[PDB]
């Protein structure tokens, strides 16, 4: 029994085979249309049918976004097909860019962006595998700042007047976790007593750093390319009854992360040597803060006076001061 | 009945009558199935199944009625048991191989030697002449061989006929012709009635080219309607499940001799190390460190050789054996022209259906895409299956079968409404599971089966069904709580898997606290068992949960006990009986394995001082008497009736005096265990000095000294000298003094010789003298 | 929290008010609620006035207005049609749920129940017209049907609505036997049982027996049978008590549900002769023949083999054997035109009477039956063997 | 309590006795003629032991009075078959039962 468990954890799970691009190309191929001979209304392809099924499931009204076995599977397949991944020449760089554009078109021509928005809106601000896979798929579709996907998402949001999308986005923003000096010291005491549970290493510090990075990278890709429409829509939604300030929410999360990083700096100030797990947590927090900084820089990069004024009147200065202090003393 | 094709009213009424016949016997109502066997007989069922001029609605109804009466119960049991692989280790299991021969060609799914444990198939003969009344277990009998032969013949005829696309299908529609017949075939295949030859024949019928063993088209390439496509998807799903089961059994068979080789080799290496320990103590230490690790880590690092990883000491022979088996398993899974394989056949058929028609059924779309994803991700099947895979020796087979039968009974009862008979049946099942040895000896198997999850589903069904108004079936809640406590106690891993549900248990912690004779069988007791004697889980405890417990304690200390005031007990302004259990849970939270937990102790002390009402009427201030005065008053209350009992057997007697004394003792013990440690006081942690100062302010020294000085009541031997032992459920038990002394040592401490001598004079010494006086054998 | 709102001379510091707009659907639903409350209160007051004192004058009784409002409300609480697009159907379903919630929170279920109760004090349309005049008498049944349909639409598909109606289910079932309310009450009960499990928890043996009595005294209605099916199981959970009650109270009777059996096909064969008696006819009145059986398996199938011998009579000089079915199931003696003998019984008109004879036994191999017919005095006699 | 008349004669002397297994093969009808049970439908003979309260004693007494290889018709009153309770779901209360029993074998 022990060997079976170890074999599952070490060999079967670690097995990796790449099939997503081939599978999605096969799904996207319509096939045998003249043999079908009906052609009444330009029949949809299997990939389009799958995306429509997921979109209808998302649009169906429910109190809680129920976990979908199938949605995990196929969202991961779609994102992996999208990304499909030294010195390289301009020609091959452009070849890769065009291949990425075609792979993203294979999905966003069939409603993938609308599916992502619908699933995020239906998440209602509750973190989970649903929204994690949805954010990963959205990042895959929006990689490189896809102007067409950005336009499709903005048009869908404006036509549907979805306040729930921004409400759920904000709820996920507060639900994102930060460093935890408490329950880091508890983990330290557990290591000191010496016996560890059968469960893996404690990830209570930065519970979902990958999820946080995915959310903020999704926001960065929404605003990517100095897209003033998204840059202003995130700050305020003109056509909606209720507005949510995504910029200020990002500032609040950045302030929380800065406070947590300062907390670990003060914890490790007396100790001369940094422990390995403390270095781990510092690296993860630095990555998250870097992503948040990039997201803000994308909010304001193309000159957006409204976002700049919001940041100036926000609490960004306190976070920057704390970060400067931490940077200096870590140096 | 063939005249009903033109009488619509009677047709509709009889169809709904068949639906009612199915409904009354639905979900394992064996008594109703036996009763229905009289109204609908085996010859009538067979005639309805086989007749070709049968109306479509009546044909579907009679197929459904046959399946529900005779096959639904066992089909559901087997399909529920399907996703769990328990492979007993025998020579038959060891003989199992991935491929039939050296030529790596997939065999037909289902056929072969499978040794995984399956539910027993039993039927009872319907006979209303008998008066045994024991035939209401198991479904009524039916001729399985005759049914299987008829099903095969009819499916062959349907395949041969529908290939011509005739205008006269059985039932007047292709759906009416195929959906009932294919449903019956699928039910039989799930039941596993089909043998090797019949499986071969029916797989040829399903697809001739793919399943051929070394013009004519199978059921898959026939331009099917949507319900028939859904049924075919179910069939292919079952075939894939059979393939996964075969793979798991082959993996276990290989694992036998692989582990046999590894274990003998590790013994050889340890013997070599013991023979050659003499070069260096340090070298011996860090080369035997591998043997000092837990067996799970030993297995992991012995298997950590998939790519390079020279840290693994496994010899190249054993490494090559594992590598060869892994390559064989990958080839079987299809990781690395006629399709000739189920994986391809399913993939092309699903893609072809999806691109041939715009499917209007979301269920069909979901089933087809689930099947396609399963075909492409062959590794995921093993990833989900191996955690559910468990192996046992031959001696445990019968006990494992009995335990699986009991678990199946409980899981089946999960699908019926909660009632008195259901409570009796599932209580009996839980007791049988207790008395089974495998439950104690295989905690990992228990957790893999997820029995705690089913028991908590039962618990939620009983509780959340209006627990605010009144808890119906409290005996069932008590039994479930006892089960979950034993599950916690058996294994530490079970305790951790149990700890994940602390929030719900603490939310429903006030179910049966104030009722005696059911202590140890409450959700609070389950939470206490989950936290019991586990430093990791005690540290994992959280301030929100501790605050919930403290709020419950404050409510108990502020309000009276409703059941007690209704039953007739005097209405005092607090609830010691319920408060004591919350105090005990907090004691478990803050004290673990003979030592205090600093974080939990500090949090609990902070919450208690934020809410001072938790200490009771006394110790609250603003007119509250001292602890000694409260204890003396409680002694007087216990001695005097009409204040201790209800005055309108342990259910009727609560002994409020003992309740108050026990509550105060439990609070004192909890505070004493929350008190800091002496070395930390010497170090000078301001939090520790603050905690000690707070506890000293709460509890004066004189109160503790007086309570310790309170006298006892010893038994007397008078009126012929028979022993007259005072009742302890009402008396001053010495556990109260034990808590007093624990707090006195932990917080105040005795260091001054004068204080120690005064405490000896006024306190312990009378108790010591009385204990000496109680040396009489009858009195001892 | 129930904070009273007052006027003060200086107020407080925290006296600010924010304003939240209401959706157009919510505003329309609220105004419809007000209008329906007004009209139904007028109707209830009129019915109460007529019941208390039969003035038959100076009382509104807005029959036409009530009928039109009931039709409008039924249209308002209509589920979206199936051919509509998925998102439009979702929007319409959301609107319907909001409308039902608003109506329940304003308490219109109780208003509809009160109107139905006030209307049910009159047994018949003529009885209602006795107090209200022909227009109200004519519209009485239509208004009752519309009210029941409105109740079903209001509580259909809403778990909260059905859970609240669970307490009122008994009052609903109490009037199953009324002809004018049978269909509406059945539909409402079906909706409640399908939606709310608390409905099943409240349903007891008496209600099930009342439903079965409705089946017994109203005919073969499949909707009642569907209601019993819904009582049996709900949301994949079976109620063993309901299943047992339905079984033990419906199945053993065998007098209401259609009964099925497997019946052997029966074929009748006759010679070419035709024997008849008439005044002045040249036909002899006494006849005799024999049948000897060479082989007979008692049970070819699960049912005993049918073998009868005797005389059959035509219906008025017609070669067709009078009475009986042409196809199968019936043999000699299964009608009042044939007279048979199976070895143990004398069959005529599908009724069998045991006949005594030496070595009393059913017809078996190597058995000779002699049949004698006399028409002078009409009489058929049999002789097994000699 | 049970009243018996023949359909096909048996051997006339071989009867069920102490501690024997009667293998009969029967069909059961109510007094109105409606069938409710039959071993012929299940295609399996009914085996029951004598004097051990395994069957309704009307059936028991009819089988005891039968002979080997015989076919008989047994009429059982409600007081000897199922009483006023009946058998829930199949036999209604106070039902007179009629059985066509063939004594296939004795063992």
């Amino acid at each position: 029994n022990l060997f079976l468990q170890g074999y599952e954890k070490s060999w079967i799970e670690t097995e990796e085979h790449y099939f997503e691009d081939k599978l999605i190309e096969d799904l996207a191929k319509p096939g045998a249309e003249p043999p079908e001979e009906d052609e009444g209304t330009k029949r949809v392809d299997p990939l389009h049918q799958l995306i429509l099924l997921f979109s209808r499931t998302a649009l169906t009204e429910k109190c809680k976004l129920e976990e979908d076995f199938l949605y995990m599977a196929y969202a991961d397949i779609m994102a992996k097909s999208c990304h499909d991944e030294e010195v390289k020449s301009f020609e091959e760089k452009e070849m890769e860019k065009q291949k990425l554009l075609y792979q993203q078109a294979r999905l966003h021509d069939r409603g993938a962006a609308e599916m992502v928005l619908q699933t995020i809106s239906a998440s209602k601000g509750e973190t989970g595998p649903m929204v994690a896979a949805t954010l990963k798929l959205g990042i895959a579709i929006l990689n490189g700042g896809n102007s067409t996907v950005q336009q499709k998402m903005l048009d869908y949001l404006k036509e549907k007047k979805d306040v729930g999308f921004f409400q759920s986005l904000a709820g996920l923003m507060q639900s994102c976790s930060v460093l935890d000096l408490n329950a880091f010291e508890r983990q330290n005491k557990a290591e000191g007593l010496g016996m560890v549970t059968e469960e893996g290493s404690g990830e209570k510090v930065l519970q979902d750093d990958e999820f946080t990075c995915d959310l903020f990278r999704f926001l960065q890709l929404l605003c990517e390319g100095h897209n003033s429409d998204f840059q202003n829509y995130l700050r305020t939604q003109t056509g909606n009854n209720t507005t949510v300030n995504i910029i200020i929410s990002t500032v609040d999360y950045l302030l929380r992360v800065q406070e947590s990083i300062s907390d670990f700096y003060w914890y490790y100030s007396g100790k001369d040597v940094i422990d390995e797990q403390g270095q781990r947590n510092f690296s993860k927090a630095i990555q998250v803060a870097k992503q948040v900084f990039n997201t803000l820089t994308e909010y304001i990069q193309g000159p957006c006076t409204g976002n700049q004024q919001s940041l100036a009147h926000s609490r960004l200065w306190d976070a920057v001061v704390g970060f400067l202090h931490v940077f200096a003393h870590m140096q | 009945i063939l005249e009903l094709t033109e009488q619509e009213e009677l047709l509709k009424f009889h169809y709904h009558t068949l639906r009612l016949y199915s409904a009354v016997c639905a979900l394992g109502n064996h008594r109703v199935a036996h009763a229905l066997c009289s109204h609908v007989d085996e010859p009538q069922l067979l005639y309805a199944i086989e007749n070709k001029y049968m109306p479509g609605l009546l044909r579907a109804g009679y197929y459904d009625l046959l399946i529900d009466i005779h096959l639904s119960s066992y089909a559901t049991a087997r399909l529920m048991m399907n996703n769990e692989y328990i492979v007993p280790m025998t020579e038959e299991t060891k003989s199992i191989t991935l491929f039939p021969d050296e030529n790596k060609k997939h065999g037909l799914p289902g056929i072969g030697l499978s040794t995984s444990l399956r539910p027993r198939m039993q039927f009872s003969s319907p006979s209303f002449v008998s008066i045994s009344n024991e035939c209401y277990q198991y479904s009524p009998e039916f001729p399985l061989d005759i049914l299987k032969s008829k099903t095969i013949q009819m499916l062959t005829e349907a395949v041969k006929e529908g290939s011509l696309h005739a205008r006269d299908p059985v039932g007047g529609t292709t759906e009416f012709l195929f959906v009932p017949l294919i449903k019956l075939f699928y039910t039989l295949l799930i039941m596993g009635i089909f043998h090797n030859e019949d499986l071969k024949h029916i797989l040829q019928l399903i697809e001739p080219s793919v399943f051929k063993e070394a013009p004519k088209e199978g059921l898959l390439q026939m331009k099917l309607p949507e319900p028939v496509k859904l049924q075919m998807c179910l069939l292919l799903q079952y075939l894939c499940d059979c393939q996964v089961r075969h793979r798991i059994e082959a993996i276990v068979a290989f694992s036998d001799d692989f582990v046999a080789k590894l274990q003998d080799n590790q013994r050889f290496r340890y013997n070599e190390v013991m023979q050659a320990l003499n070069m260096s103590a340090a070298l011996t230490a860090r080369k035997t460190k591998e043997f000092r690790s837990p067996p799970q880590e030993q297995i992991n690092m012995l298997l950590n050789f998939k790519d390079d990883k020279s840290e693994c000491p496994c010899p190249e022979e054993i490494r090559d054996q594992l590598l060869d088996f892994h390559e064989d398993l990958m080839t079987h899974c299809g990781i690395e022209k006629k399709s000739s394989t189920l994986q391809q056949l399913i993939s092309e058929t699903m893609v072809r259906w999806a691109q041939e028609s715009v499917i209007e059924d979301p269920e069909l779309v979901r089933a087809m895409f689930v099947l396609l994803h399963r075909q492409y991700d062959g590794i995921g099947g093993l990833v989900r299956a191996l955690p559910k895979t468990y192996t046992i020796n031959g001696v445990s087979v019968e006990d494992t079968i009995n335990l699986l039968a009991s678990l199946g009974q409980i899981r089946s009862l999960l699908s019926v409404r909660m009632g008195k008979e259901e409570e009796k049946l599932m209580i009996r099942g839980l007791g049988d599971i207790m008395n089974n040895k495998v439950f104690y000896q295989h905690p990992n198997l228990m957790r893999a089966l997820g029995m705690h999850e089913t028991v908590m589903e039962v618990m939620v069904n009983v509780l959340g069904g209006g627990e605010s108004k009144e808890i119906t079936f409290p005996k069932m809640v008590a039994n479930c709580c006892r089960f979950l406590c034993y599950f916690c106690r058996i294994s530490r891993q079970n305790q951790k898997a149990m700890f994940d549900h602390l929030s719900y248990l603490l939310e429903n912690s006030s179910v049966g606290l104030a009722s005696p004779a059911m202590r140890g069988s409450t959700p609070l007791d389950v939470a206490a068992a989950s936290v019991m004697d586990n430093n990791e889980l005690a540290l994992a405890l959280r301030e929100p949960d501790l605050e919930k417990v403290v709020r419950y304690l404050a409510g108990c200390g502020l309000q009276s006990c409703q059941m007690l005031v209704s039953k007739g007990y005097p209405d005092i302004g607090w609830n010691p009986v319920e408060g004591e259990r919350y105090l005990d849970f907090l004691r478990f939270a803050v004290f673990c394995n003979g030592e205090s937990v600093e974080e939990n102790a500090n949090v609990v002390v902070r919450l208690l001082i934020r809410r001072p009402e938790c200490f009771g009427p006394a110790l609250r201030g603003e007119g509250g008497n001292g602890l000694l005065a409260a204890m003396e008053e409680a002694i007087k209350i216990a001695e005097d009736p009409s204040r201790d009992g209800p005055s309108p057997e342990e259910d009727d007697t609560i002994h409020m005096g003992n309740a108050i004394m026990t509550f105060y003792s439990a609070l004192i013990d909890l505070l004493g265990r929350c008190a800091p440690e002496m070395h930390l006081i010497h170090a000078g942690k301001g939090e520790a000095i603050r905690i000690r100062s707070i506890l000293r302010s709460l509890i004066p020294l004189g109160d503790l000294v007086g309570v310790i000085s309170i006298a006892f009541q010893m038994p007397t031997i008078a009126k012929d000298g028979n022993v007259v032992e005072p009742d302890m459920s009402a008396g001053f038990c010495p556990d109260h003094k034990a808590a007093m002394v624990l707090f006195l040592d932990s917080v105040y401490g005795i260091e001054v010789q004068d204080f120690l001598l005064h405490l000896l004079e006024v306190g312990f010494l009378p108790d010591l003298r009385a204990a000496a006086s109680l040396d009489t054998a009858a009195l001892s | 929290i129930q904070r009273k709102a007052i006027m003060h001379h200086e107020g407080h510091m925290d006296d600010g008010i924010s304003l939240s707009r209401s959706q157009h659907e919510e505003s329309r639903t609220a105004r419809v609620i007000r209008s329906t409350v007004f009209l139904f209160n007028r109707f209830i007051r009129g019915l109460d006035a007529l019941s208390k004192k039969a003035k038959a004058s100076t009382v509104d009784l807005p029959i036409e207005s009530v009928s039109l409002s009931l039709q409008d409300l039924i249209g308002y609480f209509h589920p979206p049609d199936e051919h509509l697009e998925h998102e439009d159907k979702q929007n319409r379903l959301r609107a319907l749920k909001n409308r039902q919630n608003l109506f329940q929170e304003e308490g219109m279920i109780n208003l509809v129940l009160e109107c139905i109760d006030r209307l049910h004090v009159y047994s018949s349309a003529a009885h209602f017209a006795d107090v209200a005049g022909r227009e109200a008498g004519e519209s009485w049944k239509s208004i009752l049907n519309s009210l029941y349909e409105l109740l079903a639409a209001l509580i259909r598909g809403n778990r909260k609505n059905c859970a609240q109606f669970s307490g009122s289910l008994d009052w609903l079932i109490s009037r199953l036997e009324r002809l004018e309310a049978s269909s509406g009450i059945l539909e409402v009960l079906h909706c409640v049982l399908v939606e709310s499990p608390e409905a099943l928890n409240i349903i007891k043996e008496g209600h099930i027996k009342s439903i079965i009595s409705l089946l017994d005294k109203h005919g073969r209605n499949h909707k009642v049978l569907d209601v019993l099916c819904s009582l049996c199981v709900c949301h994949g959970v079976a109620v063993r008590s309901n299943q047992h009650l339905i079984c033990d109270n419906l199945l053993p009777g065998r007098d209401l549900l259609l009964q099925t059996r497997l019946v052997n096909h029966v074929s009748s064969m006759r010679p070419n002769i035709f024997l008849g008696v008439s005044e002045g006819s040249a036909q002899y009145k006494k006849w005799y023949y024999e049948l000897m059986v060479d082989h007979t398996e008692p049970f070819v199938t699960a049912e005993a083999t049918h073998l009868r011998v005797g005389w059959a009579s035509t219906e008025g000089y017609s070669p067709y054997p009078g009475g009986g079915e042409e196809w199968g199931g019936n043999g000699v003696g299964d009608d009042l035109f044939s007279y048979g003998f199976d070895g143990l019984h004398l069959w005529s008109g599908c009724i069998a009477r045991t006949v005594s004879s030496p070595n009393q036994h059913l017809l078996r191999t190597d058995d000779v039956i002699s049949c004698c017919l006399d028409l002078s005095a009409p009489s058929i006699s049999f002789r097994i063997n000699g | 309590g049970v009243e018996i008349e023949t359909i096909s004669p048996g051997d006339g002397r071989t009867f069920p006795k102490k501690g024997q297994t009667c293998v009969v093969h029967y069909t059961g009808m109510l007094q109105n003629g409606k069938k409710f049970d039959s071993s012929r439908d299940r295609n399996k003979p009914f085996k029951f032991r004598i004097g051990k309260q395994e069957v309704i004693k009307g059936f028991e007494e009819g089988a005891a009075q039968m002979s080997l290889g015989q076919r008989a018709k047994l009429t059982c009153t409600p007081d000897v078959a199922y009483g006023a309770t009946g058998h829930p779901g199949v036999i209604p209360p106070n039902a007179t039962l009629i059985f066509d029993v063939e004594l296939l074998n004795l063992e």
